[PDB]
């Protein structure tokens, strides 16, 4: 080899409060996506990722080293005018347009929550996939399930949101990185 | 331990197969980054296994038809002008092997791809259906080699008490079966044949014995031919292609 | 696991081509072919600027160090070549903290290679990392040379003994250098790194 | 063990396991997915039929 | 003697061509109008797995004659020559499953130092073998797939990651690309046709 | 248990017993009624005479 390597001599409890030896515990900490304004909201699914624009959770960054994915997801959610409100589950085929239908009629898991009290939801969301594994933003299952929020009345309301990778989540498959910004962007 | 001079005194006693066919010269190189492995777990109902001296047993159909009173029953005797003349008796329906199943089958067909030769052993199954008050009586046998020696040998054999002693087998319609099995081994001057040309031999076929009757004229009843191989024995391989014979030059 | 850091460190990467020439008036002793500063995120030898950003090209290591703020590593590197057994010189690698210039075989570390005894793979070497405290800084300004604290040091590859080649083969050669982070270790996660979708 | 987890109700201890660690490089390994392994725990009850899945 | 399974892994030609010195080398990195565009990296040859083989190869067409589904693990083999006076570096490398997720994902990830990090194999000249073998494993969603339509996945491709020189201008080097599959698992009866997808009824 | 399974404080637990399962298809089966029952435990009491019955 020609090494003039020598192994170091250092202790780990001196200088700093923790040490981690993983990506998987950057992954569970739970960080801000993007605002969702209006009555028609949409959340991301458990496929997740290829948002736009340059702001973006972490677990949507660490989301393009990797190829497949499976497991539950994780939300947090803080509505800006408080009241209570519903979360409901949905797919494509099961939505309906008689006009007098809404959310609530298919029979679906259900949460409810006052915000007065409780500011703060938060909601686990499943893995009801046929395949052990997901392709990211997988187009070969169009009916996976989606999630939905309705105050009553059906009032415009704001949303801050923050994901995370359920307990049951992993990665598999390493491609290589994309390019990626780092600095502060130059001038103006 | 050495540096390897860019082809200049390789190891010159390699030897190595790749595929089940094909030997090789030198070994390739297990260099590369990474090792994967076969990702998804089956989750999966069970199935029958497939394998290739298990598909070539498969069962084929071969021949379908109605049969009915007006058709004529096999004569006990010969007169000369039909005994000069090569006279064949007549039937009610011939099959040739094993080109009705081989070149008739696109299935099996395509089994035998580039494969060389071959040996075969046939079964028959002859399944006759009709009512409970009509009568009759048929015949299944085997015309042998037949076509390889002299058009008189195959021709003075041809009359009842000699259809009658050839092998086969008859079938009442007083059975509640109504189904027959007949075997026929292997039987030629050559070993073996490549399945996609002509080598036809042994001609089945099938013969009234006894005219079909009922209360009323122009009584019928269906009747199907099936038929698969055993003991089977493929060997060589060779690209597929029809074969030439002896004066022939290729 | 494909999600443990040492997982991400231990696959090696081409980092860039570097032409030796060549065969007529071969470059003269002591011209440098490359100059190699220790970090996985450097602006200079990674990445260019787009659109303000600083955009930089890399392997995943170099993304997972580009995440958390505080970062430690020693090098491990595998030279490689395109070259006939008609191509013959030397090379002087030497590994400096704080420094400029080459610098003699006796002041620092150094450690010549022939050429013609470099059989294929290439050959590996590897390099301790000397700086004041035990934790290097991520994110650095600099447009060319790496800033302070933000890099052990630098590593430097020259021309010992110049280029010769027969009349039969071409002139010039190429060096691949490729390479891996051993004991690589990460704190504090948080910065502005992200993905170049949009801007 | 989420069940004894939350129960002991103390946010660190998380259900201890000591993983097989290979490939070290330098003091420095790489755990098998295999040691990493945690119980599922509702897998039992629906494989021996427990009474509570049919709501009895 | 001859077996179903046996016949199914023999060896298989898959490409061969000329190569030479003036053929593009991969870029180290890329600018605005190609980033935006989803610009791929130039290569000698690629090749889709594993159609280029099962409808390829009209033997294996053949061989796999009304059965419904399957699963395969491909090896490859490169095989380059030339003379002892040529200068190169060649690489052989897996795309994965790429055209089932997203134009961009496909995208940013072509450039240099992404392309040495994903599963493959370099070839130099200097190696007298002068050939390598590279192994893929089964990957998908679905468990098993019928051979005779588009299921189209992972492609394999060929890369130069140096430039072929010789003492003169415009030298030139042979090579061929074989294949055979392994590990296969066949399964079910069926007739002989193209299969359809969900939002198709049949 | 109801009381046990209040006391304990996990959801999941529920009180376990394991079931007489019968006229098995394929790997699959129908449990007893008899067998689903799950204990009162008022009963005990009112048939015993405990005095909490009386309110003393």
């Amino acid at each position: 080899g020609m090494d003039y390597a020598k192994s170091d001599s250092s202790s780990l409890v001196t200088t700093m409060g923790e040490q981690f030896r993983s990506l998987r515990m950057l992954t569970r900490r739970s960080s801000p996506t993007d605002v969702l304004t209006g009555t028609s909201v949409t959340l991301p699914g458990i496929t997740i990722g290829t948002d736009s624009s340059l702001r973006q959770s972490v677990l949507n960054i660490i989301s393009y080293m990797y190829r497949f994915t499976k497991g539950s997801i994780s939300y947090k959610i803080i509505p800006k005018i408080k009241g209570d409100l519903y979360i409901t589950t949905s797919s494509a085929d099961n939505i309906e347009l008689n006009s007098n239908a809404y959310s609530f009629d298919v029979n679906r898991a259900l949460h409810y929550q006052n915000t007065a009290l409780n500011p703060v939801v938060q909601v686990s969301l499943p893995y009801y996939c046929p395949s052990e594994n997901l392709v990211i933003d997988s187009t070969s299952f169009p009916n996976l399930s989606n999630l939905v929020l309705t105050n009553l009345e059906r009032s415009s309301n704001t949303y801050t949101v923050l994901v995370s990778a359920g307990d049951d989540h992993t990665f598999s498959q390493l491609a290589g990185c994309p390019a990626f910004t780092i600095g502060p962007s130059r001038s103006a | 331990s050495v540096t390897n001079t860019g082809g200049l005194m390789p190891s010159a006693t390699i030897s190595n197969s790749e595929g089940a066919t094909m030997l090789l010269n030198d070994i390739p190189d297990p260099t590369q980054n990474v090792f994967l492995s076969r990702n998804v777990t089956d989750n999966l109902f069970e199935v029958q296994d497939q394998n290739l001296i298990e598909s070539l047993s498969r069962e084929v159909l071969l021949g379908t038809g109605t049969w009915q009173s007006g058709q004529a029953e096999i004569s006990t005797t010969l007169t000369e002008q039909q005994l000069i003349t090569n006279y064949e008796q007549p039937s009610i329906r011939q099959i040739s092997l094993p080109d009705d199943i081989v070149k008739g089958s696109s299935f099996i067909a395509s089994k035998l791809a580039n494969i060389a030769y071959m040996r075969c052993d046939y079964e028959l199954y002859l399944r006759v259906q009709g009512s409970p008050f009509l009568q009759g009586l048929l015949l299944l046998w085997n015309k042998m080699n037949a076509d390889q020696t002299s058009k008189i040998r195959s021709s003075i054999t041809e009359h009842l008490r000699s259809i009658t002693s050839f092998p086969g087998v008859t079938l009442n319609m007083q059975s509640d079966s109504r189904s027959v099995k007949l075997v026929i081994p292997y039987t030629s001057e050559f070993q073996v044949f490549n399945p996609r040309n002509e080598n036809k031999l042994n001609s089945v076929r099938l013969s009234i014995l006894s005219a079909l009757r009922g209360p009323s004229t122009s009584e019928k009843a269906t009747y199907s031919i099936m038929g698969r191989m055993t003991n089977i024995k493929l060997y060589g391989h060779a690209p597929s292609i029809v074969s030439l014979s002896y004066p022939q030059t290729e | 696991d494909e999600m443990s850091i040492q997982y991400l460190a231990s696959r090696p990467y081409m980092l860039d081509r570097y032409t030796i020439k060549g065969g007529n008036t071969p470059s003269p002793s002591g011209t440098v072919v490359a100059d190699i500063p220790i970090s996985p995120v450097n602006y200079s030898l990674y990445g260019s600027i787009i659109r303000d950003y600083r955009t930089i090209f890399g392997a995943p290591v170099s993304l997972a160090v580009a995440m958390a703020s505080w970062w430690r590593a020693k090098i491990h590197l595998n030279l490689q070549f395109a070259k006939t057994q008609y191509h013959q010189c030397r090379l002087l690698v030497q590994y400096l903290p704080y420094g400029s210039d080459v610098q003699s075989l006796e002041n620092v570390l150094s450690q010549i290679i022939d050429i013609s005894h470099v059989d294929e793979s290439g050959i590996d070497l590897c390099f301790p990392s000397i700086f004041t405290n035990k934790w290097m800084r991520s994110y650095d300004p600099a447009t060319e040379g790496y800033t302070a604290g933000c890099a052990p040091g630098r590593i430097l590859i020259s021309v010992l003994n110049p280029l010769i080649s027969a009349s039969t083969v071409n002139d010039d050669i190429v060096m691949m250098p490729w390479l891996t982070w051993e004991n690589l270790e990460l704190a504090e996660p948080g910065s502005l790194a992200k993905a170049a979708i949009g801007f | 063990d989420d069940a004894t987890a939350s129960q002991r109700g103390i946010v660190t201890q998380v259900a201890d396991t000591v993983s097989s660690i290979s490939n070290v490089v330098d003091g420095l390994g790489v755990p098998l997915l295999s040691s990493i392994s945690k119980p599922i725990g509702w897998v039992s009850n629906v494989v021996s039929n427990v009474a509570s899945i049919f709501g009895f």
